[PDB]
């Protein structure tokens, strides 16, 4: 989710 | 939702050049960006599990919400969409840290946004 979607 | 609408007969919602333009041209091309994928889903709060989103962010919007009002002819012209479009980008910058992937994406996404907007019909033509 919200927090580096790599 | 049950209260605020996305389509309303009594409320003006004509089809102008700018309106139809930004709908198919601007947001639809913003949509086609492969970095715009985290903005494919509207803030339902439950679905994406963002409960405090509705407390910190002023107008929790994305790209699916913008296009929803556009396809439902909520406004009169695309000039009113410039509001929600502007918030969708700022929202990400505020809630998320400047080192986040979504922010990095939003920064690039914004390029094609202004790109197509600068080419908007600066005169406007009601259809």
């Amino acid at each position: 989710g919200k927090g580096k979607k790599k | 939702p049950l209260g605020s609408e996305v389509s309303n007969p009594s409320k003006p919602g004509r089809k102008t050049n700018q309106l139809q333009y930004m709908q198919n041209v601007v947001v639809k091309t913003l949509w086609k960006h492969q970095f715009a994928w985290p903005f494919y889903q509207p803030v339902d709060a439950i679905k994406l599990n963002l409960p405090d989103y509705h407390k910190i962010i002023k107008n929790p919007m994305d790209m699916g919400t913008i296009k929803k009002r556009l396809e439902n002819n909520y406004y009169w012209s695309a000039s009113e969409c410039m509001q929600d479009f502007n918030t969708m980008f700022t929202n990400c910058y505020i809630y998320n840290k400047p080192t986040d992937d979504i922010v990095l994406m939003a920064q690039a996404l914004e390029k094609i946004f202004l790109q197509k907007v600068a080419q908007m019909p600066q005169e406007e033509v009601e259809l």
